[PDB]
């Protein structure tokens, strides 16, 4: 089924020529696109007051990453290295060993934050809810080096954003 | 009706606590508009709500003029908002973190810290893992 | 999600809790799923017109 | 069966085969090798010398009607004397179908350009060479249209690296930009990701 | 737990620092250097060991769905603890 | 009609590659050995073609 | 008889006019190069280079190579003449910003492992 | 002194001009650029800020580089930011300007467009949101609130 | 050699050369090639600036990422100078004005800052100490920047007796004081030359070569003690070369002698600009002296490096002040100056 967009003929009474000719010599339609520019005038405008106010967000968005923790302080990441398996990007890079009690820890985790694309593949990937991606979008920086996140680097996200962090998983995990 | 946005703007110049209050709103966010009071951070960033404005409006901050180490008087950022009102400001959550508290951790910050990069306490990379290959000790005695 | 888990991951419920489902978690977020041998073409009217992959 | 599985469609099959017959017989000269996927898509494997005969065949003949060329591209296999295999997926509103077209070439030998058959397939050419380095004879204009001016060698190539042999930066001393070998400050990780076990006993081969 | 080298650089927890002829200590100059200050080790290590009634355990790192795989631990040792291989905490039959 | 050209295929003038890498690279034409730690043998069935191993370096940022 | 399909030329004297051709075409096209794309090097220069590159693949014998190689530089031509190249493009043929790579065994010993 | 005094006003003064009236020129590469044209949609409205496109780099103050720059494509990147009037800035956004990206192992990708310009601010995303790009702008401006380049000179 | 200080890779962006040079001074005209060539093999270098940052910007894409660390030093600041040269093996020294100012005058920049940096480099372990000189440096100069140098490399000498000095002359190239200076001088319609420019001998250097000749000094382990004269190939007198300089940009030359009192009195009166001045009485003076001639010194060619002719890159800075009817000129156009060689 389809219709014709461009197949309309026009009545040539002089009721219809008159008008046409009117519409010519007077420009009606020029008028009409005036009113809705000035219709669209005394409308109150959609822009909001960055940085006072804020676009709105979900608990699925995905922001910088962060490392997390069990509530006793024990870090969640096991070096299994699935997520450094599933990255698109290659961004992650991971080596690990034996704590000193004997404990599957990794002594290097970075994240290139250049070569990342944001995708959340690694936190799918994850089994123990090791590594996010968090709300936080506003990390720009003035050198490019300051974007090559180490272990420290993403642990101090974690324990900086904690906090909305597990409320969005709590707000989200059903789906998952 | 013009009367009564006339007097709609007179209260809006007296609610901000007088001429010098609605000035340094008006030149510190560009906005002189009044709201509910929701909260204030430790750091002094007072957050407002109006449901009557349209999706976006109805919730903002007015920054504190002093965080950490610096003065926020003019030099205002979004990266000075703590995670629990990021979470409220941006519309992931309906419960402001005053009824709804997050859950206290032993290693959360109690500090909120913003963007320090273009200053001395800027993250440097670094290569965390040890020493890969061991190199031979020469005898520190003559060998005759 | 097809209920097939061979190709589409089980719910992270399930793979903290059942061996396959953590088997077939592992595996398909490392190795990914093999495809059968064979060529396809397949298009679709996309916004700007017949999007096509080979 | 059921949910988790694609359903048949045997009408499209039978038609689909119907007509590789026909084209087949039409045809001996050139035709090779006629298929039919499980998924009902038609495939025809011919001689290079019939390119021209056999799509222009497919374009103007009453009972076919392929009169849109949706892509034309060339796969690489080295393992094969005929390095290169060019295929042509065509398009056919009165008939509603789709057919593909496979020929095959080596490093050396030219291919007929197809562009008095689809105009469409013009810039396609380019792609091949630009590419996979297939030179197509009597191109009204063949250069490349994806690389850079003066690249050197065929990306798409399997032997081909990745990250390629040259890369850019700007150099102030000569105030330009220049090219220069590739170093890598994180050399890309090759995974090893086949599993040692059999997928699909029914694509097994003879053990030879 | 925290630690300074000899030279006053911080020790990470994963036990790394600049030796002092190391030249690439330069790049903290005028800058700082990252270190996470909550070592895991210790935080694990303060946690108490959990007395149960039974042979066999079953560690899921708390939370239900939120924690990690739900593993099975075997306490027939005396000697040591029962370790979960994910999130460190142990048990214990009771025993004394 | 055909020109009967007869003379060893050669193509390395037309590939772009510089020459040190045609020249001083070894290529190794191997069936690969099954790993030891399985026992499937689905792995061990074409010939690979891989080069010689060359130097790699610790990057003195990153590491 | 190796049943060898061809491109252009027959066998290798076709081959040689081809080539001969393009250079004639080159070297006509070096001095507009030079004051076109405002170059430092001379037209000398570009003509020693230009020679040095027909000279790089004296060694070939398949005149379907020849060949090939003839088209190739015909593309590379009819991209300078446009002025699809940039200067960039053109000095690349250079090499300026290469330090020179030695050849003898003792600097290739001194330097790393690379043969 | 009275001479350092007057130094520095004049610094404010030209620094706060610099950075209220910011014309990046319009220039786009890929999916980024996108987000660029909603940070100029009316629900941010960059122009509110003083921020204007202009598309001769003649008449442009940064250079916001939204997108994946290939090999074909940096001689030209190079030559419009070098016919750019000083001061001028260079804002790099996503990933593919910031060090390639999803492409920085393809053989026709510069790695990250520092290697071509020199750049002041990165913004990191795929794509990053208007929102955190307007925060990169903002970081901009305050970048240029902190220049001394009068202060440098009458030190001298 | 300190293994993280051993050199890898194949001498590229990515690779590591073995080299941490602090380069004062990096932020001029000699000082971007010098950082360059070092970012191209894969050096860590140290920049300390003075200056506003925006003025080292040009510097970042010379080196691969965290290869080149930005630093603020302060000259009369020996604190500054022991901080930017805590972790180097090399230093080298770039520093010096072509005028005086109310804060530094020329024992400032060539006497005093040179002594510091060498004496800080020496108790801070530093291996090696690239200074510059000139080869007109001379105690008995009718130059005080000439005495200044002098005296500076003699007191770098004492505090860094290992240390390697090169002197160059005329150092000529995009960003020079030498061919832009006379090119614009066309602004005043004629050409000031004292005698006519018929008694002063010129032996100006490419700008490439003075940066490799450094590089190689670095690398090069018996250039330790040594004190080297970076010279070109030809010897122009003044009046001929100023006339070439013309030719080239395509500019009418109109010379005409003036008294010695009289450019001395033009060089004092440019002197009173708060700015860059235009010239100096010291400019003056040096422009008008006859290079030295020290074949007891080892050159360039003791270093594997073959002197560019001006012949051959004089078009590259002098095309930017032609008029848009030369621009697309050739270099083989211009016939090559008369040279006074020995
Ligand atoms: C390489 O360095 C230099 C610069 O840096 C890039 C300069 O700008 C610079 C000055 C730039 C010129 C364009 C200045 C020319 C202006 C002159 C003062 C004009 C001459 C006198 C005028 C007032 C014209 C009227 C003549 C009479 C009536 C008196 C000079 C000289 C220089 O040498
Ligand atoms: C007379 C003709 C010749 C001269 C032409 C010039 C005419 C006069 C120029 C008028 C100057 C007015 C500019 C002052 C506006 C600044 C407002 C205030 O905001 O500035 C703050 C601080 O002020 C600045 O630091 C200094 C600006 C003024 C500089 C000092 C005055 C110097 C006047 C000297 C005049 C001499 C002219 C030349 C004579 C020949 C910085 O705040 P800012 O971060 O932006 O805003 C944050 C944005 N938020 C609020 C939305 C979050
Ligand atoms: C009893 C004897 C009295 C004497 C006779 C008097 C009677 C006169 C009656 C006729 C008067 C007509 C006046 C109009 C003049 C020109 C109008 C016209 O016909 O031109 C239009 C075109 O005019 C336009 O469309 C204008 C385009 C640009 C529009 C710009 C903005 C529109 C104007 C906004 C409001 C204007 C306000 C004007 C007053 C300002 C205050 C001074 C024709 O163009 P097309 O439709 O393409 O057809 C041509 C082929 N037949
Ligand atoms: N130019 C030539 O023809 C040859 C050069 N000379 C010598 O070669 C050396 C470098 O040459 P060139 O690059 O041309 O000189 P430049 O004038 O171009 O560079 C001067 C450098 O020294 C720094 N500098 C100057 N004064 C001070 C100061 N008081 N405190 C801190 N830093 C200062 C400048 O920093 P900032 O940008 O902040 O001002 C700048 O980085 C110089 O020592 C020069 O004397 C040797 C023979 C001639
Ligand atoms: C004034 C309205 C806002 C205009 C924003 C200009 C953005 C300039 C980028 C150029 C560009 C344009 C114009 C554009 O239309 C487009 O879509 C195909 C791009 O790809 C993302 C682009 O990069
Ligand atoms: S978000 Fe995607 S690209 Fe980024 S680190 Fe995770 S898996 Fe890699
Ligand atoms: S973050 Fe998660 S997926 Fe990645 S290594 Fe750690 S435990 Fe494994
Ligand atoms: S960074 Fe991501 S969104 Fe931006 S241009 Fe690259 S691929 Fe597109
Ligand atoms: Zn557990």
């Amino acid at each position: 089924t389809y219709k014709f967009v461009n197949m309309r003929e026009p009545s040539m009474d002089m009721k219809s020529v008159t008008d046409r000719a009117a519409q010519t010599l007077l420009w009606t339609e020029l008028v009409r696109g005036l009113g809705m520019t000035l219709s669209y005038l005394f409308r109150e405008p959609a822009t909001i007051n960055y940085p006072f106010e804020k676009g709105p967000l979900s608990p699925r968005f995905r922001g910088e990453h962060a490392l997390r923790r069990y509530p006793s302080g024990e870090e969640r990441c096991i070096a299994c290295k699935l997520c450094e398996a599933v990255c698109p990007a290659q961004a992650i890079t991971i080596e690990a060993e034996p704590r000193a009690d004997g404990s599957r820890r990794t002594t290097r985790y970075d994240i290139d934050m250049t070569k990342c694309i944001y995708c959340g593949f690694c936190q799918e990937a994850c089994p123990v809810d090791a590594i996010v991606e968090g709300p936080n979008f506003e990390f720009s920086t003035e050198t490019h080096e300051e974007l090559l996140y180490n272990k420290e680097k993403l642990l101090n996200n974690g324990d900086k954003w904690e906090a909305e962090i597990a409320a969005n998983i709590q707000a989200d995990y059903l789906y998952r | 009706e013009l009367v009564q946005v006339l007097r709609r703007g007179l209260q809006q110049v007296s609610g901000h606590g007088g001429l010098r209050g609605y000035l340094r709103v008006l030149f510190r966010a560009n906005d002189v508009r009044v709201g509910t009071l929701v909260g204030e951070d430790k750091y002094g960033n007072k957050y407002y709500e109006d449901n009557k404005q349209f999706f976006g409006r109805h919730r903002w901050v007015i920054y504190t003029t002093e965080m950490n180490g610096r003065d926020t008087f003019w030099d205002v950022d979004g990266s000075m908002v703590p995670p629990e009102w990021h979470r409220w400001l941006h519309c992931m959550t309906d419960d402001p973190p005053t009824t709804k508290p997050p859950t206290a951790r032993k290693y959360i910050w109690t500090n909120h810290k913003f963007n320090v990069s273009g200053t001395p306490q800027q993250y440097v990379p670094y290569s965390t893992t040890r020493k890969k290959i061991q190199e031979w000790v020469p005898p520190s005695t003559p060998y005759k | 999600k097809v209920d097939d888990a061979k190709v589409s991951p089980p719910k992270r419920a399930e793979m903290k809790t059942s061996m396959e489902s953590l088997i077939h978690h592992f595996k398909l977020y490392t190795e990914g799923y093999q495809v059968p041998p064979g060529a396809t073409y397949t298009a679709i009217e996309a916004p700007k017109g017949e999007f096509g992959v080979y | 069966t059921r949910p988790t599985i694609r359903p048949r469609n045997d009408v499209v099959h039978k038609q689909l085969s119907a007509f590789g017959q026909y084209v087949a017989e039409i045809l001996p000269k050139y035709v090779q090798q006629v298929q039919v996927s499980c998924f009902n898509e038609l495939e025809i494997f011919i001689h290079p010398d019939g390119v021209i005969p056999v799509l222009t065949f497919l374009r103007d003949h009453t009972n076919a009607q392929f009169k849109s060329l949706a892509d034309l591209t060339a796969v690489d296999v080295p393992t094969r004397q005929n390095r290169f295999e060019i295929v042509y997926n065509l398009l056919s509103l009165r008939f509603n179908s789709r057919i593909r077209v496979k020929t095959y070439t080596d490093e050396l030998t030219p291919i007929e350009s197809s562009v008095t058959v689809y105009k469409a397939a013009n810039w396609y050419e380019r792609e091949i060479w630009d590419m996979f380095g297939v030179f197509f004879a009597n191109h009204p204009d063949l250069r490349r249209i994806l690389t850079d001016y003066g690249f050197e060698g065929h990306p798409f190539r399997k032997d081909f690296p990745l990250s390629g042999y040259v890369e850019l930066r700007y150099d102030d001393e000569v105030k330009r930009v220049v090219a220069e070998p590739v170093e890598l400050a994180q050399e890309f990780r090759k995974f090893d990701l086949n599993s040692p076990w059999e997928a699909f006993p029914a694509y097994r081969q003879p053990p030879e | 737990g925290v630690r300074t080298s000899p030279t006053g650089e911080k020790v990470t927890h994963t036990g790394q620092a600049y030796d002092d002829g190391d030249y690439r200590r330069v790049r903290f100059s005028d800058r700082q250097k990252e270190v996470n200050e909550n070592f895991a080790i210790d935080l694990i290590a303060e946690q108490p060991v959990s007395e149960v009634g039974s042979r066999v355990i079953s560690c899921d790192g708390g939370g239900g769905a939120l924690g990690h795989p739900r593993v099975y631990i075997n306490l027939d040792k005396e000697t040591k603890t029962g370790t979960c291989g994910y999130c460190g905490l142990q048990f214990r039959q009771p025993h004394h | 009609q055909l020109i009967a050209v007869d003379e060893k295929l050669d193509i390395t003038t037309l590939t772009g590659v510089p020459e040190e890498h045609i020249k001083t690279r070894k290529v190794r034409i191997f069936v690969p050995a099954r790993n030891n730690m399985q026992s499937g043998v689905n792995n061990t069935k074409k010939w690979k073609m891989e080069f010689d191993t060359r130097e790699r370096w610790e990057n003195p940022l990153m590491g | 008889g190796t049943s060898v399909k061809p491109i252009f030329s027959r066998d290798m004297n076709e081959a040689k006019r081809r080539v001969r051709e393009l250079y004639r075409a080159w070297y006509r096209e070096v001095p507009n190069t030079v004051h076109l794309f405002q170059l430092d090097i001379s037209v000398k220069q570009g003509r020693d280079k230009v020679r040095e590159m027909f000279m790089k693949n004296a060694h070939v014998t398949d005149p379907r190579v020849v060949d090939l190689l003839v088209i190739k530089g015909k593309m590379e031509l009819e991209e300078t003449i446009n002025v699809w190249k940039q200067r960039t493009h053109i000095m690349r043929f250079f090499h300026e910003t290469e330090a020179p790579r030695p050849t003898d065994f003792l600097s290739k010993f001194y330097v790393g492992h690379d043969p | 002194s009275r001479g350092e005094y007057v130094v520095a006003k004049l610094d404010d003064l030209v620094n706060w001009a610099r950075r209220s009236s910011l014309w990046p020129m319009t220039f786009g590469l890929a999916c980024c650029a996108v987000e660029m044209m909603h940070m100029a949609a009316p629900r941010y409205d960059m122009d509110r800020f003083g921020v204007v496109f202009r598309a001769s780099p003649r008449q442009s103050d940064v250079m916001i580089v939204a997108g994946t720059l290939t090999n074909k494509m940096a001689p030209a990147l190079r030559k419009v930011y070098d016919q750019m009037p000083e001061p001028r800035y260079v804002v790099s956004m996503g990933s593919c300007a910031n060090g390639g990206g999803y492409y920085h192992y393809s053989y026709s990708v510069v790695r990250g467009c520092d290697r071509i310009v020199p750049v002041d601010i990165y913004v990191p995303g795929c794509p990053p949101t208007a929102e955190a790009l307007l925060y990169g702008i903002l970081q901009l401006q305050r970048k240029i609130k902190r220049e001394k380049r009068l202060r440098i000179w009458y030190r001298r | 050699l300190h293994h993280a200080l051993i050199p890898h890779g194949k001498g590229g962006r990515s690779s590591v050369s073995g080299i941490v040079a602090t380069v004062f001074g990096a932020t001029g005209f000699l000082g971007r090639y010098v950082v360059n060539h070092l970012g191209r093999m894969g050096s860590q270098v140290i920049v300390p600036y003075r200056c506003e940052p925006y003025d080292t910007m040009h510097l970042r894409p010379m080196g691969d990422l965290g290869q080149i660390i930005f630093m603020e030093w302060n000259g009369k600041d020996k604190d500054s100078i022991r901080k930017v040269v805590e972790h180097s093996n090399v230093v080298i020294n770039l520093v010096g004005r072509e005028w005086e100012t109310k804060n530094f005058d020329f024992e400032d920049v060539f006497v005093k800052i040179p002594h510091a940096i060498a004496q800080v480099s020496k108790e801070a372990g530093v291996e090696k100490l690239i200074h510059i000189s000139h080869l007109n440096a001379d105690i008995k100069s009718p130059s005080r920047y000439l005495r200044s140098k002098a005296v500076g490399e003699k007191e770098v000498r004492a505090a860094f007796p290992e240390a390697t000095i090169i002197k160059p002359s005329d150092i000529f190239g995009r960003e020079d004081r030498f061919l832009n200076y006379f090119a614009s001088m066309r602004w005043f319609g004629g050409v000031p030359l004292i005698s006519l420019g018929k008694e002063t001998v010129k032996q100006p250097v490419y700008i490439v070569d003075v940066s490799k000749g450094i590089i190689n000094a670095i690398k090069d382990p018996d250039a330790k003690g040594k004190t080297f004269a970076f010279v070109g190939p030809n010897r122009y007198l003044l009046f001929d070369l100023v006339q070439y300089i013309f030719a080239v940009a395509y500019r009418p030359f109109l010379p005409y002698p003036l008294p010695h009192f009289a450019y001395r009195w033009v060089g004092r009166l440019f002197e009173v600009s708060p700015f860059e001045p235009w010239t100096t009485r010291d400019k003056v003076e040096r422009v008008h002296m006859s290079d030295m001639t020290l074949p007891h010194l080892p050159g360039l060619e003791d270093l594997g490096i073959q002197a560019t002719p001006l012949e051959l890159k004089a078009i590259e800075v002098l095309r930017r002040h032609r008029t848009y009817r030369w621009l697309t000129s050739e270099m083989e156009d211009v016939k090559p100056a008369k040279t006074v060689n020995i």
